[PDB]
RNA sequence: UAAGGUGAUAUGAACCGUUAUAACCGGCGAUUUCCGAAUGGGGAAACCCAGUGUGUUUCGACACACUAUCAUUAACUGAAUCCAUAGGUUAAUGAGGCGAACCGGGGGAACUGAAACAUCUAAGUACCCCGAGGAAAAGAAAUCAACCGAGAUUCCCCCAGUAGCGGCGAGCGAACGGGGAGCAGCCCAGAGCCUGAAUCAGUGUGUGUGUUAGUGGAAGCGUCUGGAAAGGCGCGCGAUACAGGGUGACAGCCCCGUACACAAAAAUGCACAUGCUGUGAGCUCGAUGAGUAGGGCGGGACACGUGGUAUCCUGUCUGAAUA
RNA sequence: ACCGGGAGAUAGCU
RNA sequence: CGAAGGUGUGCUGUGAGGCAUGCUGGAGGUAUCAGAAGUGCGAAUGCUGACAUAAGUAACGAUAAAGCGGGUGAAAAGCCCGCUCGCCGGAAGACCAAGGGUUCCUGUCCAACGUUAAUCGGGGCAGGGUGAGUCGACCCCUAAGGCGAGGCCGAAAGGCGUAGUCGAUGGGAAACAGGUUAAUAUUCCUGUACUUGGUGUUACUGCGAAGGGGGGACGGAGAAGGCUAUGUUGGCCGGGCGACGGUUGUCCCGGUUUAAGCGUGUAGGCUGGUUUUCCAGGCAAAUCCGGAAAAUCAAGGCUGAGGCGUGAUGACGAGGCACUACGGUGCUGAAGCAACAAAUGCCCUGCUUCCAGGAAAAGCCUCUAAGCAUCAGGUAACAUCAAAUCGUACCCCAAACCGA
């Protein structure tokens, strides 16, 4: 999805930066403790969505 | 002020223990395994944030790393930080 | 959660376990 | 003997303060043990 | 490039995609916690304490950028002593560390043999410190033997363990000349005629050759031993590829694949012609890097005792012209 | 005194 | 259809050796001819790995001492429960320092260890366990010592040193009663408390820093009294009438505890108090301190354990009442007062004597130049908060540190 995030603006990569880590890194680390995250390749995509995420915003602006 | 994002990036998550099971109603008190500084000031933002609940006071403490030696050389374990976080009447997950 | 943690195979004097 | 005294001693800053230290160290990164002066 | 993949010990669920957003490789980029030259201060290496400039829907402290040292340059201020300088502030230039040896330097032993021994090989070696560059160092003549001689230096072959020296005792080591890789000479010190015309550096253009991932790439079956054939036997073919490696025993024809022909969106070394920017065509006649050459006093040193001292730096005194 | 080197040292002798 | 190697036989030559083969071996060896040997081992107290006799030999580790009924377990003089005997008890007990680094608790196992044994353990595996404004570290200052910007002597070296710098085992502020789990309590819960700093409100309102004063901040030796912990006794409360002679009594068993703070400021110790003048004293400053002189009063001022009422219509509790994985959980829970002795603890850094004069700085009270003295700053009370970070398990004169 790197053409998704290539063209939103610095504003709207930032909302979408907190709401990631606000939703989705928690509701897999609170589950990943036990009885739960029956799927595990979530955090491994939610990890390299974050990563690509902080990859932009240091070119798009700034640069 | 603290950042949300630090909020967010101090907390590890919840311990699982008989003690944590007991203290959640002996004096509605739980214990969340945190980052390696885990600041009081900071962790109780990030609780307050993120849970909407009143807390007076959280304790912390580190817990040394526990040497394993099975078959190979001896192993260690990383040192993880605990802490207390006793709510004043607010009770959640 | 990880319950298998792939035990290897000990020497011939091991704990019986 | 004490771990103040010890790393006050032959510790790795103190080492480094003479100016032999940085000869044995760079002996010591040259023989590749792993640890240089002390914990 | 791609139909397999989430590196392994070391299995499992988990899913990701199948014809171009699975995954892998390479080029260009961003992030790069703490100690470590560690550079804001302290400090027991991976710890603590801080100071300024920026933005805070709780303005209780957070997040981003700087705060060590040498000499110099630019600019602004500024003593002795009016400008001038001593001193101060902002920015820049290189560096304090590591890396195994290679060069130039500053110091530097001990054991051992020579009748012990002055002295010497030992040994300017082991070892300590500074700079250095892919080479460094050194080197275009007041260079060498002197009566004939070459015209840069470096290294190799002998010349030559030869001449000589040494309580002629241990040992030490020459020169000239010849043959080889290699050759380039010079710069300005200074006036005119003539100009950005040769050469050099930078900046872009397009070509070739390579690198940083790669593509294609020839030809085989039967029987017996046979655990399985790649082994004996029937025979055919490829070969610019019978180097090598893996496949249930020894494989050219099973595979990777070697010969050979190709491949670059982007960067990168070298060779080219050129727009542009700077040092700067070519000719003439001068001219000779000055307190210098030389000499004297006093230091260390050629086996040796400043000595009859040719010579190496001088602590210090004298002291010519430039063919 | 220990470490690494001079030094796989040195004369006689086992 | 069986290579090298291993292992036996037979045939061979004067010999180092050569050939065939049974079995194992299950994949390489190599005719003849020439070259290199890290080339042929039987000892150098030669070096590395394994295996021996000495040998089932002393010892099984202070000569404090174990035994029985029941339970786990197949196996119990070594484990678990109950009973009896014994040892230490100014320790062989308990709490901290250095040191060790999870050895601490639970569940589970017997690969290896415990001088033989384990089902057990300071052993393996899995889980849990350390909660701090009041404990300390941390941080401010500092002694010896180091570094030691500038800077002096000094050919280079070397000697020395202004300021700063760290450097604690030294000085600087604060919490206890009861409970809590198998492992954590000055931390968690009820209470009452206290210290440092910021903001606002109310009321009053002379501060700064350097400059000073007391204090911080101190040595050795010697003796007296009171108080407290603690213990004995008396009364009181609850439970009892003795396996066998007596034992309703002048009888036996258990309890009769409560912290810090708050006001009282006593016993004791120290100082004699009030007013006025100067200081050439504190680098010129002082409204504070001390020194030098006058008038007045007698018992004023400082320090000071312990006891007293609050803290505490509490907790603690002797001993009972219900549910129980028999390990335990909840409720109630009577009395809790006097006399004596007394310490190394406190009054007490108190009192007498002495030479060897027994550190310094910081925080803290004092009034102090300019100025502000409506303000700002300073003081009394209330609300709001912040006090960060680091160890809080366990052993710690010992089975866990240092000696293998």
């Amino acid at each position: 999805m790197k053409a998704k995030e290539l063209r939103e603006k610095s504003v709207e990569e930032l909302n979408t930066e907190l709401l990631n880590l606000l939703r989705e890194q928690f509701n897999l680390r609170m589950q990943a403790a036990s009885g739960q995250l029956q799927q595990s390749h979530l955090l491994k995509q939610v990890r390299r969505d974050v990563a690509r995420v902080k990859t932009l915003l240091n070119e798009k602006a700034g640069a | 002020m603290i950042r949300e994002e630090r909020l967010l990036k101090v907390l590890r998550a919840p311990h699982v223990s008989e003690k944590a099971s007991t203290a959640m109603e002996k004096s509605n008190t739980i214990v969340l395994k945190v980052a390696k500084d885990a600041t009081k000031a900071e962790i109780k933002a990030a609780v307050q944030k993120l849970f909407e609940v009143e807390v007076e006071v959280v304790n912390t403490l580190v817990v040394k790393g526990k040497v394993k030696r099975h078959g190979q050389r001896i192993g260690r374990r990383s040192d993880w930080k605990k802490a207390y976080v006793t709510l004043k009447e607010g009770q959640n997950l | 959660n990880n319950r298998p943690v792939y035990i290897p195979r000990p020497r011939p004097p091991h704990p019986r376990l | 003997p004490s771990v103040l005294k010890r790393n006050r001693s032959h510790g790795f800053r103190a080492r480094m303060a003479t100016k032999n230290g940085r000869q044995v160290l760079a002996r010591r990164r040259a023989k590749g043990r792993a640890r240089l002066t002390v914990s």
